[PDB]
């Protein structure tokens, strides 16, 4: 076919076998690619006995895909879809890894990695030679250390097989550290250091299966596509347009930990007690002049170049590397924990990229433990230590207990949802108040109170993702903000930085690979419509420990409802009952029933009737 | 008569190069394929790499079939593809081991300087990254020099910036 | 508008933005009498300096003579000479240091950004070093952050380059 | 006056007295600046009593000069003459100090220094202050460390003192390192870590003074010029065209180490045993990956940015820095000891840079010392350790034993030349065979055997600058290479590396400074030929302790008669019969009588007759 290999690999670590099957054309009319696809396979495998499919479990599958631009479009990520440690539901999270274009290169479209190995492998893919590899040497690295061992040793091997066709690149590699390793519920896949699968816990879903890397190299050209010459028409006509954004190009996203709690009121600061500053300490200037050491990086055929390399070479962290780093981790491991410096918040960006700890989440269990320790529900004792606002080594202090789930950190390391219950039932205090997630996963660092920022009301309270920034609701519910829209992204697969061209351009992009004749209407109304209503059944039906209600639960959390206290918009938050017209205002426009639950109706419209089965269950543990 | 000169330090590693060849020379993208190729052995230290045409070109005098040639308005290689067997004899005699054999394609790849217009340098240049730059007078044996192979330039820029902790 | 980033790295030192930018206010070469000056306190760290187009304008609001004002079009600031007194008020009302009296002038000197077309930002890219780049579109807050001491940007960039042997 | 400010400063370290003195248009029409106007006060001042002035005593001047051109034409360069402690003749010598600009921006063309200070001063100014001060604190820092301490405290003070006038920038500074301290011979002054005054020894005649820097900061215009509007039309175009110099912006002279004796065999191998190797290590692609941490590093308005820096972040020698390094560098610290690897040549380059001695001079004692170690006729003994071709460590404990003058470090701090005399006298065997000089001034290294580099037969033999390869003689002696060329660029002061334009575009450009109307043929049959045979001159009256005779040291030295050893010109070398013929025809066209001491004649027409009574002492001293 166009674009696609149609092909996935399906890789079985329990009983150590391999082998492919095949990608219907009818299947990827459907689902497209990447979050959309896995969230399929995942429906279609286990959505019957969803609620029993323990995350961290040997029947859980971890999905590694990618979408028909996959290789095409500018700019580089691969789709990582399963069930959530977090949410219990489905995450559609993505990384700059060019393990998607090897193994389009290779002949797949995806890997479906089922079961557990019995003790810790490493998964290797050069061209039609798939084996499962034991990996108890690097079980315990970090990326740095991996990148210099076990990506090395498999280059060079791969340089002496081909010895007489020449000198490879450099393989792809996705992997886990120690977090992950040990299964800590947000616990990130990582490559190249500093990229992260963020959201969903999908670190914990690897290193429960003992997988500690996948390595692929591919060889052979992209899959053929439908209109060649239209391809590198707007090919051309997009890099002109991408090249011309000067200050993300030069910044990224760095400029963010100055700019969102200045201008726009909506950074956590100190566990969200406030979210304005005017600290300029922490302005991108500062990490440029004391911490850039690369200032232009790029995924492949990225036109942008958002990335940044942070390296520091003085002080007591010498020898942290990061990127810029991301706004996500100024923010998280920086002004959430009260730390505006950027040596020190190079260094904590470090120290979670080292770990493979999805930062976000990360830095919100951290700071949620030091307003513990503010208001005095967690002691000295019951940490170790001092746990006070700005102290970057009492922060480290903390990581390196949640990693080796020692005394407290074995709480901790569930995450702040569960972390928040645990500690509640032990205290006999509600400390739930002061979680800042939906759903299970901490809200990303733009927060609704000020509305000067994309995110407000309903923004986390009806997602499918939950605290997930990057995949927020909106009204409309269709319409080119929102779910759908962002769907379409984690589906194609490709970077949200690179989608300047705008939607409808972007889809003609990919019909012009696949032959499809796809239309925006058709993904706002079918396609990215049953993503989204499969990922909202089997985050209503939820894992074996947390389950979700509706009427409790699309809702934001109470710290979001406590009016600003400082700042331009000092008094301002949203009002409970506007919300909740809202939510149901969101409810109807997205074909969920009064009670959020997808309409029946609409199901069977979209396609997915067999799902009532699902919504038939979720109403009896409803009613 | 031009050359490109690279600055390694320079590269972003966007790839848009390994694009731009690969589509121009091939009609597909095909990272393998592209007659510059960008190798990036840690991250952030990227190294591009291609021909240097080596005056005395190592690569057309090792050839069996004489499948290689030398075009006489640029100094570039020409690949005759049916004529070519995928024996490796260029691969192997390139100081810089740059000929390349992609999966399935049945003939070695060699950069042709794209007839006199490099459009990995147009590109890199137009997104302002200036890794590669032509360089137009009269050949200087220096430039041979620069064939070396990709992974000892990576250990070595790594080394500069890193130091001993790498 | 436009706004000039600067990024101090690519900065090569050629000081060929003084020499273009004094010669075209001053029709002189005046190194302090630049708009843009770069300082270099230890070889090889330059840092370009010059105004940010602070929003709110601190050099325009402590001139006791109203000698500066800001142009409509461009945002810059406009020196009246004549009404210049040389009492120093908005060189300390300014976050990063900017406004100059160069010797004998009798008047401060600020950049006014050529009227919206930087000449010192013309020469950087003619030269290839690209350490001045135009952003055109709407002023962001952030840019008040680069107005600081040059001699703490020079600090910071030579440890981070230098380390703990510096 | 246009281009000048019309005055010196005049500054007294004996009597600790500074003062402005007047520089006339009739000076300046005939001398132009630099090199020329420093040989001038020098002939005016001592030519009387030139073979009496110790170079290293307190009668010798040190002149920091600027021409016309220095903070107009694009690129910096300063200006330093002295009498030479090496061939005790006269070196325009140029270094990429702004101290120039900020000397004219000041209201100044130069400094004549004088005397000799009773402890260590470095000299401070900043428009119209100028002051002697203390450097007792700062004598024996290296560069580095001289602009972390005095060179930032001088700058703190210059921003307390200007702080309603806003942030000055850096000021610009010129000093020694222990090198011209402790008056080793060839020791240079430098300027930002890795600059030098190389050729001369001009860092021993500062650290004679006692003289640890000169500081200086303007902040004035430069002076007014007579027509602006063409000296503006003429910098356009002469930067459009160095842009275009690719290879060079984006390598210097960094390609030389392999290029010259690859592709040239005129590279010193092993004390010039060798000029030709095959040795891809040491190429510019080897020194970038390896070390470069800055690619394009430039003087004030330069156009061409042909500097890099090098940096050791790993090994033995990590710290070091230096430039590219420097071609010069790369051949004399690097393969003139057997030594071809980039990490070695970057420790040694950054060793000479940071103890102030001139890498020329210094690698050609180094290797000399190597070759009669080789040879036994200096013994592990002598030295103290084993001298082998290759072992940078050697090399350096040797360049520390120099610099200190202990042990065989004493005699070698002389200089190759003195060195070898004393060498011989001690061991009853002529090693000055083996002694690479010319005129007391080790031969750059650019040798003459292949005839594949830019210099040939009598380039070093005749000049009056000796070895000096950047002052090469040619033939035809007038014409567009040779020594009133070059002797142009070192009186305008500008950078070699930025002539592209032409001599003549560079002259008309002079012209649209000054108001002057200078041609070509002037230059080269007055000016230019004034500024040579004052030289000339002093170089024949020759110091207290060396005097050369043009019969005898007009020439090449003996290792350049022997054949190539190897590379593609094996067997090459000039015969000394066409070299004597060269020579007797160069004297002809520059105006040398038939054993190479000026025309009485050529004196008058050339408005110096008064030299006269120096060309009698001359030929008394040589019993004509
Ligand atoms: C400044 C924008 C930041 C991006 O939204 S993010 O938070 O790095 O995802
Ligand atoms: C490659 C040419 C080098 C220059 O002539 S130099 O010897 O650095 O003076
Ligand atoms: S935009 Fe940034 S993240 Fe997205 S692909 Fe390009 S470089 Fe990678
Ligand atoms: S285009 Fe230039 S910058 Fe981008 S990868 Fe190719 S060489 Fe490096
Ligand atoms: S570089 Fe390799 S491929 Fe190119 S000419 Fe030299 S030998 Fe042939
Ligand atoms: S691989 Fe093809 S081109 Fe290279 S030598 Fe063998 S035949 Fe000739
Ligand atoms: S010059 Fe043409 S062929 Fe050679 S690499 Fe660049 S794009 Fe490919
Ligand atoms: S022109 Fe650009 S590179 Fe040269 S000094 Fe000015 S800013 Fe730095
Ligand atoms: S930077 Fe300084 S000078 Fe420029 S606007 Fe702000 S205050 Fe005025
Ligand atoms: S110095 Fe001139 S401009 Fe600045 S405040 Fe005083 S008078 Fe106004
Ligand atoms: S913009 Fe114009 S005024 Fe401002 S600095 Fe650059 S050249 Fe001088
Ligand atoms: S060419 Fe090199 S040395 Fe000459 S002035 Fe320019 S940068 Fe300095
Ligand atoms: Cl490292
Ligand atoms: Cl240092
Ligand atoms: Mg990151
Ligand atoms: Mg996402
Ligand atoms: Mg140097
Ligand atoms: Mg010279």
């Amino acid at each position: 076919m166009y674009a696609y290999n149609g092909k996935l690999l399906d890789v079985d670590l329990t009983r150590e076998k391999v082998k492919e099957v095949e990608l219907s054309e009818d299947v990827l009319k459907k689902f497209y690619g990447g979050r959309g696809l896995g969230t399929y396979i995942l429906w279609k495998e286990l959505g019957e006995k969803w609620e029993k499919v323990d995350p961290l479990g040997e029947e859980n599958l971890l999905l590694i895909l990618t979408g028909p631009l996959t290789g095409y479009y500018p700019g580089m990520k691969t789709s990582i879809v399963s069930k959530s440690p977090e949410s219990n539901g489905v995450v559609g999270s993505v990384l700059s890894s060019e393990l998607g274009l090897e193994l389009k290169a290779a002949g797949y479209d995806g890997i479906i990695i089922r079961g557990k190995a019995k003790s810790p492998v490493y998964l290797f893919i050069h061209n039609d030679t798939v084996e499962i590899r034991d990996a108890t040497k690097y079980w315990g690295m970090g990326g740095i250390e991996l990148y210099k061992t076990l990506l090395k040793e498999v280059h060079e091997e791969i340089r002496k097989k081909e010895k007489l066709k020449g000198v490879p690149k450099e393989p792809a590699m996705i992997y886990i550290g120690k977090g992950g390793e040990n299964k800590v519920r947000f616990a990130a896949i990582m490559t190249k250091l500093m990229h992260a699968a963020g959201y969903g816990g999908y670190g914990a879903v690897m290193g429960s299966k003992n997988l500690k890397a996948v390595i692929a190299k591919g060889s052979g050209p992209l899959p053929e596509v439908y209109d060649k010459e239209k391809m590198k028409v707007l090919l051309r006509e997009f890099w002109k347009e991408l090249f011309s954004m000067t200050t993300f190009r030069e910044w990224g996203t760095g400029a963010g930990g100055y700019s969102v709690g200045h201008d726009r009121s909506s950074e956590p600061i100190r566990n969200w007690q406030e979210e304005y500053h005017d600290n300029e300490e922490i302005s991108v200037v500062n990490f440029e002049n004391r911490t850039w050491i690369k200032k232009y990086w790029a995924d492949y055929g990225c036109p942008v170049n958002c990335m940044k390399i942070s390296y520091l070479r003085y002080g007591p962290y010498k020898g942290s590397i990061s990127d810029a780093p991301d706004y996500e981790l100024q923010a998280y491991m920086g002004t959430n924990l009260g730390i505006f410096e950027p040596e020190k918040i190079v260094y904590l960006s470090y120290l979670v990229d080292e770990l493979g700890l999805d930062g976000i989440n990360t830095g919100n269990i951290l700071g949620f433990a030091a307003e513990l320790y503010q208001r005095g529900i967690l002691t000295k004792e019951d940490l170790g230590f001092e746990l006070n606002w700005g102290d970057e080594k009492a922060f480290a202090k903390l990581l390196h207990l949640i990693v080796e789930k020692e005394g407290i950190g074995k709480i901790l390391a569930e995450g702040t949802y569960r972390a928040a219950l645990k500690i509640s039932e032990i205290k006999g205090i509600d400390v739930t108040k002061y979680a800042v997630h939906v759903k299970g996963i901490a809200v990303g660092a733009h927060g609704i109170r000020s509305e000067l920022d994309y995110t407000k009301d309903i923004s986390y309270a009806v997602s499918v993702q939950g605290g997930d920034h990057t995949s927020t609701a909106a009204l409309p519910a269709k319409g080119y903000t929102g779910e759908l829209v962002e769907a379409f992204y984690d589906s194609a697969v490709i970077c949200n930085f690179v989608t300047k061209p705008g939607f409808e351009k972007i889809i003609e992009f990919g019909n012009a690979l696949s032959g499809f004749n796809i239309t925006p209407e058709q993904w706002l109304n079918e396609i990215g419509l049953r993503i989204i209503h499969l990922q909202r059944i089997l985050l209503l039906l939820g894992g074996p420990d947390v389950y979700w209600d509706p009427r409790k639960d699309d809702d934001n959390p109470p710290r979001f409802y406590e009016p600003l206290p400082s700042g331009p918009v000092k008094g301002k938050a949203p009002n409970r009952e506007d919300i909740k017209a809202k939510v149901k205002q969101y409810y109807e426009e997205i074909g969920y029933d009064e009670h959020g639950i997808p309409k029946e109706e609409v199901l069977e419209e979209l396609g997915i009737g067999e799902a009532k089965r699902e919504v038939k269950r979720i109403k009896k543990r409803l009613n | 008569a031009i050359w490109i000169l690279i600055t390694p330090d320079k590269c972003s590693g966007c790839r848009l190069c390994e694009v731009t060849c690969s589509l121009e020379h091939e009609g597909i993208i095909w990272p393998e394929a592209s007659r510059i190729r960008v190798f990036e052995l840690f991250p952030g230290i990227n190294v591009p790499h291609t021909c240097v045409q080596c005056p005395d070109y190592p690569c057309v005098n090792a050839c069996p079939t004489n499948a290689l040639s030398v075009d006489e308005k640029t100094g570039a290689v020409v690949v005759n593809e049916e004529k070519c067997i995928t024996c490796g004899a260029c691969v192997l005699a390139c100081p810089g081991k740059v000929p390349r054999i992609p999966a399935g394609k049945g003939s070695v790849v060699i950069c042709d300087l794209c007839g006199g217009n490099p459009k990995c340098v147009e590109i890199c240049h137009e997104a302002g990254h200036d890794a590669l730059k032509i360089v137009t007078g009269n050949y200087r044996p220096i430039y041979r020099t620069f064939a070396k192979d990709p992974q000892e330039k990576s250990l070595d820029i790594a080394r500069k910036v890193f130091g001993e902790d790498f």
